[PDB]
Order: structure tokens, then C-alpha cells, then sequence
């Protein structure tokens, strides 16, 4: 019996330390999981803000070839500029006056987004 | 590729 | 002196598989928090950028009830169609040009954005 | 042997609680990190979104002032109280038109936007 | 929300 | 921060 008592308490307690060491291992597949999620999310936020600052230089582009525009003008300039050091900053300079806009977030990503 | 001015 | 001791150690496993168990229930609705928050954030970035597109459309819209810009040219339509894609691909293409946009994070989604409350246990 | 059979029990179930607790430690850290990082992509988005609201407002205007459009006309001017219910919104409101627009991702915040570290534990 | 373009 | 005027 004593014998009996001691076996029991290292059976049981290699019964908590295996069902312990096996939730341990499910909380770290989750922890990467989610971890999973805000890189791809925010690869997405990136794409997305890039998608509408490349359009608002596009249009500006688009109304000074009609000259509906003057982007030489100061306010207006302005605003031009704006746009331009986001498209630097978030795009592939390639010969002086065009950008590279590389998305981060692909199919597979913008897909794990749903 | 965007070209700007 | 050995039961003593025997049912002292018992009484301690007890005691550490019933903390483990309430800590491992804590993280679980920790995690469940973490997930609809990234779920509602997720949601928020989609009605954000629609409400964008949308208005980037309308601009081009009010520019030509003005013959300010001619839809139909090649420059000033490529933008037309940008603008068009993301509607579509985005809100409930109806016929002729027209569509609901639809918002996927609801008031009290922008409430948990907004206001980052976790219960975030601490064993 | 029994006192040694004892010793042996204790000294490992003690192992144990050590090890728990360590774990659940590093558990909560990574909690933190995590919920850490889901506020600071909240923040960039509204930040992300401010900018592209304000940026909208303030090209109506420097359109107006190119006399390209004018903001009475009520299509144009339905455009900008568009724009001014984002910012009214996500903004301060001066009250004469003048927003004073808060940014809530800062450079260290915006970094780990980039840096995508979590000292992800593995027991 | 509605919203025809062209 | 910054203060945006822009009003009608």
C-alpha cells in the first residue's frame, strides 16, 4: 500500500504533467495562428492604403494633362507632394518620376481575410 | 508602374 | 507520518490541477477576444476602404456633371474603372451603375475597435 | 527508500509547479504583445484613414481655389460635407471649420507595425 | 447604402 | 496633431 500510494501519486501526476504539456503545445499553435492573422492584416492595411494614395497622385496626374489643374501652383502643389513622398515611401523608385507599387498581402493573404 | 511629373 | 505526508502531496496536486484548469479556461476566452477583435479590426479596414472608393468614384461622378473631365477618355477612364473594380468587388453590384454599400463592422464593432478592453488574466 | 520515494514526488511536483507558472508566465507576456500589436494596427488605421479623409477635404478646397469647382454647387458641396463628417467625426471640431486632427500611432508605435516580433515561447 | 455612378 | 481650416 504505501508502495500502492506512491505509485498512484506518480501516476496521476504524470497524467497532469502529459495533459499539461499538451495544452501548452495547442496554446503555441494558436499563438501563432493568430499572430498569423495580424501580419497578413496588416499587410492588407498597407496594400489598401497604398491602392488609394496611388490613385489620388494618378487623378492629379490625370486633371494637369487637361489642365484643369496647376500643380506648380503652391496650395495645389502641396497636396501633389503629399501624395508623391507616400508613393517614395511605399514604392519602388524606378527612373526619376515612376513607381514600382509592390502589394504585400496576396491572394492567399487577402483570402485568410474572410 | 506610376509616372508622375 | 507517511499518509501524512502521501496525502499532504495529494492535496498540493489537487490544488495545481485545479488552478491549471480555471488558468487554462482564462486563456481560452483570451483567445476568443484576441480573435474577434482582429475579426472586427478586419472589418473596419473593409467599410473604411469602401467608403473611400466610393467617394473617390462620386468625385469623378460630380467632375463630369460639369464637363469639367470626360469619363470616356483613356486617362480619366482607367481611374473610372479603379474606382469601379472596388465597388463592385466590393458592394452589391445592382444594375446601371448603381450600388449598396454595405457595412460589415457594425456600432459596438467600432465601440471594441475603439476602446481596447481584454480581459487579460494574470495567474 | 520511502522518504526518498517521498522526496522524489515532492521534488517533482514541484518541478511541475515551477514549470506551470513559468509557462503561464510567458503566456501572459505574449498576450500582452499580442493585444499590443492589435491596438497599434487599430491606431495606424485611423491614422492611415484620417489622412486620406483630410487629404480629400483639403483638395476640394484647393480645387475651389482654382475655381475648378465650387463648393455651392450642391452636388460638389454634398462631396464636402462628406468629407467633413469623417474628419467632424474622427477629429476635433473647432467650430469656425477649422478640425484639429489628433494622430495616434507614433513612430515607435509605427515601428512595430514593421519589426513583426513576438517572442513566440515554445516549453 | 445606394449610390449610382455611370 | 495639427489644426486642418477649411470652412464655409
Amino acid at each position: 500500500s504505501t508502495q500502492a500510494a506512491i505509485d498512484q501519486i506518480n501516476g496521476k501526476l504524470n497524467r497532469v504533467i502529459e495533459k499539461t504539456n499538451e495544452k501548452f503545445h495547442q496554446i503555441e499553435k494558436e499563438f501563432s495562428e493568430v499572430e498569423g492573422r495580424i501580419q497578413d492584416l496588416e499587410k492588407y492595411v498597407e496594400d489598401t492604403k497604398i491602392d488609394l494614395w496611388s490613385y489620388n497622385a494618378e487623378l492629379l496626374v490625370a486633371l494637369e494633362n487637361q489642365h484643369t489643374i496647376d500643380l506648380t501652383d503652391s496650395e495645389m502643389n502641396k497636396l501633389f507632394e503629399k501624395t508623391r513622398r507616400q508613393l517614395r515611401e511605399n514604392a519602388e523608385e524606378m527612373g526619376n518620376g515612376c513607381f514600382k507599387i509592390y502589394h504585400k498581402c496576396d491572394n492567399a493573404c487577402i483570402e485568410s481575410i474572410r | 508602374t506610376l509616372c508622375l511629373g
